[PDB]
RNA sequence: GUGGGAGAGGGUGGUGGAAUUCCCGGAGUAGCGGUGAAAUGCGCAGAUACCGGGAGGAACGCCGAUGGCGAAGGCAGCCACCUGGUCCACCCGUGACGCUGAGGCGCGAAAGCGUGGGGAGCAAACCGGAUUAGAUACCCGGGUAGUCCACGCCCUAAACGAUGCGCGCUAGGUCUCUGGGUCUCCUGGGGGCCGAAGCUAACGCGUUAAGCGCGCCGCCUGGGGAGUACGGCCGCAAGGC
């Protein structure tokens, strides 16, 4: 399914290469630290592919999580 | 010459003196490695997603420099020698790639 | 005797046993339990029922220390992890939250032959 | 790597006539540039093999062009060779 | 040539977090583990479970694909450097400089060999516990080489598309990766599916030919004996051609 929301449709123009921008980047992770699949991100092959690296950078930098504990459950 | 961005995450606990000393050491390193600073955003103290060196926070510097590539790696090495420097990430600059515009 | 009264409850659940360690907010254990702690011995420990008993035991044992409300953490995917959670849920002990912490590696170590077909 | 500057230097240097980018001379020259640069690269990194294949190919091309040159104009050939310092 | 593009293509150095194991500490008690059920094993010298600190090695979760790159073998955290190939636009340069390729030379998964290192997890052999009629096995607890690094060997394979390379020719439809365009779409390069004509013993192939053609290389000639014997060449050996 995953027709609830497309993370891309949520916000407009932004730099897919900006690893320092947390507020937008977080949008592409899950409840867990996981990077959302294309189904959820609504990105293209290339787009998604770039997002991956930028996100990883942001993680190493310390701005984003590698992993998150699952709440409720 | 190539265009890079030097990310530096150092100790949040740093008092003014020690922090000015760090920034000083970074200027020095950059010079000695032949990097001209095109611009800098000093973002300062911010909240890390995961703790680094048992610190929930970290203090952020960002430079954009033009420097000889042959020396770039060495520069990083130097930057890391400081106990007070917790993260060093140097990237080759890239023009912004956009979605939804 | 401490008398904590606000605490943590770890449910460690495997296909073999369920085991419940109840710590304080700094995570130091206080009381604990498991299928083995109750009378169970063999495979019967990895029962969901066994789990329930374990949880309730841990909980009452912890009541004795005068504990009231507890945050839950669940590690491992096993039979009657959920049952442990139900038990704790009404032990009279209050569950302020559940969380699933079950650890996964980013592919560090080769599993034993039993676990391969993934690494 | 090779800046467009260096490349141009060698092209204007070997061009048969102003504006000649693709003559046998020029080609062979560029090839020699790439070749030496890659040989130097492979003096270190003795373990980088795929690049090495790249170099086998470069060398093949060079030798074919040269073979052609000698066939057509042995003077131009001898000249080019002398200049580049080829023949190994 | 010029201007661009995508990519786990290669090499060197660096570095990140997750987990496993071990050590240190705290708190804590009688079990943990494991299985079909168990036992060996581990734990009162305090284990398991839990929090904190530390050491070390190996591999990179999500992204991830039906995906990409490479001649193949093969390539996956991130960063920089060094570097190979390749595609597109322009239609600017050279002017048949082309194709194939016996021999040669190089590369070549895993296992294996040599000399040093390294050694967390796994684990041939081995040591055990079970199961069994037996169980030199399947399952369980251990465990050495090895797995990892360097350097040098080895040269195998269901090294598979079981499909040699190049070029020309012969309906389309559909999904997709990646360029360019006047961007409903058109156009070029890959990856898939269905299918015209045609092929095929059949199954199937079908602009990614297994169709129609030309060029060149490799190979086949009933099953076994046999990839054996003999010789030669290579290898430290195992063993390979
Ligand atoms: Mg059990
Ligand atoms: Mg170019
Ligand atoms: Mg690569
Ligand atoms: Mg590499
Ligand atoms: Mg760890
Ligand atoms: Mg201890
Ligand atoms: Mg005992
Ligand atoms: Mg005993
Ligand atoms: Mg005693
Ligand atoms: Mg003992
Ligand atoms: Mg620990
Ligand atoms: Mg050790
Ligand atoms: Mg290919
Ligand atoms: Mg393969
Ligand atoms: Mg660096
Ligand atoms: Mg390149
Ligand atoms: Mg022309
Ligand atoms: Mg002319
Ligand atoms: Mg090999
Ligand atoms: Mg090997
Ligand atoms: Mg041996
Ligand atoms: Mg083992
Ligand atoms: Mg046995
Ligand atoms: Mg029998
Ligand atoms: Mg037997
Ligand atoms: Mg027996
Ligand atoms: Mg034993
Ligand atoms: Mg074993
Ligand atoms: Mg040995
Ligand atoms: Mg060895
Ligand atoms: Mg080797
Ligand atoms: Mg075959
Ligand atoms: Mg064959
Ligand atoms: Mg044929
Ligand atoms: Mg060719
Ligand atoms: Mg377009
Ligand atoms: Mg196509
Ligand atoms: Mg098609
Ligand atoms: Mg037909
Ligand atoms: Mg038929
Ligand atoms: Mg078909
Ligand atoms: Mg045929
Ligand atoms: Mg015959
Ligand atoms: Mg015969
Ligand atoms: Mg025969
Ligand atoms: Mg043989
Ligand atoms: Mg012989
Ligand atoms: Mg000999
Ligand atoms: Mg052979
Ligand atoms: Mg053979």
């Amino acid at each position: 399914p995953s027709r609830k929301a497309k993370v891309k449709a949520t916000l407009g123009e932004f730099d897919l290469r900006d690893y320092r921008n947390v507020e937008v980047l977080k949008r592409f992770l899950s409840e867990t630290g996981k990077i959302l699949p294309r189904r959820r991100t609504g990105l293209s092959a290339k787009e998604q592919r770039i997002l991956a690296k930028t996100i990883k950078r942001a993680r190493i930098l310390g701005l984003l999580p590698f992993t998150e504990k699952l709440v409720r459950k | 010459m190539r265009r890079y961005e030097v990310n530096i995450v150092l100790n949040p606990n740093l008092d003014q003196s020690q922090l000015a000393l760090e920034k000083e050491i970074i200027q020095r390193a950059l010079e000695n490695y032949g990097a001209r600073v095109e611009k800098v955003e000093e973002l300062g103290l911010r909240r890390l997603a995961y703790p680094i060196a048992k610190d929930p926070q970290g203090y952020f510097l960002w430079y954009q420099v033009e420097m000889p590539e042959d020396r770039v790696n060495d520069l990083a090495r130097e930057l890391r020698i400081r106990d007070n420097v917790r993260r060093v990430m140097v990237v080759k600059s890239q023009e912004p790639f956009l979605a939804n515009a | 005797k401490r008398q904590v009264a606000s605490g943590r409850a770890y449910i460690h659940a495997s296909y073999n046993n369920t085991i419940v360690t109840i710590t304080d907010p700094d995570g130091n254990p206080i009381t604990w339990s498991s299928g083995g702690v109750i009378g169970y011995k063999g495979s019967r420990k990895g029962t969901p029922y066994a789990a329930q008993l374990a949880a309730l035991d841990a909980a009452k044992k912890a009541m004795a220390y005068g504990m009231q409300s507890v945050d839950v953490i669940v590690r491992g995917t096993g039979a009657g992890r959920e049952q442990a959670i139900r038990a704790l849920q009404a032990s009279g002990l209050q569950v302020k939250s559940i969380v699933d912490d079950t650890p996964v590696p980013h592919n560090g170590c080769r599993p034993k032959k039993k676990f391969r077909k993934a690494s | 790597p090779i800046t467009k500057e260096e490349k141009q230097k060698v092209i204007q240097e070997f061009a048969r006539f102003p504006g000649d980018t693709g003559s046998t001379e020029v080609q062979v020259a560029l090839l020699t540039l790439r070749i030496n640069r890659l040989s130097e690269h492979l003096k270190v990194h003795k373990k980088d093999h795929h690049s090495h294949r790249g170099l086998l190919m470069m060398v093949g091309q060079r030798r074919r062009l040269l073979r052609y040159l000698q066939r057509e104009d042995p003077e131009r050939y001898r000249a080019l060779i002398e200049k580049l310092g080829i023949r190994g």
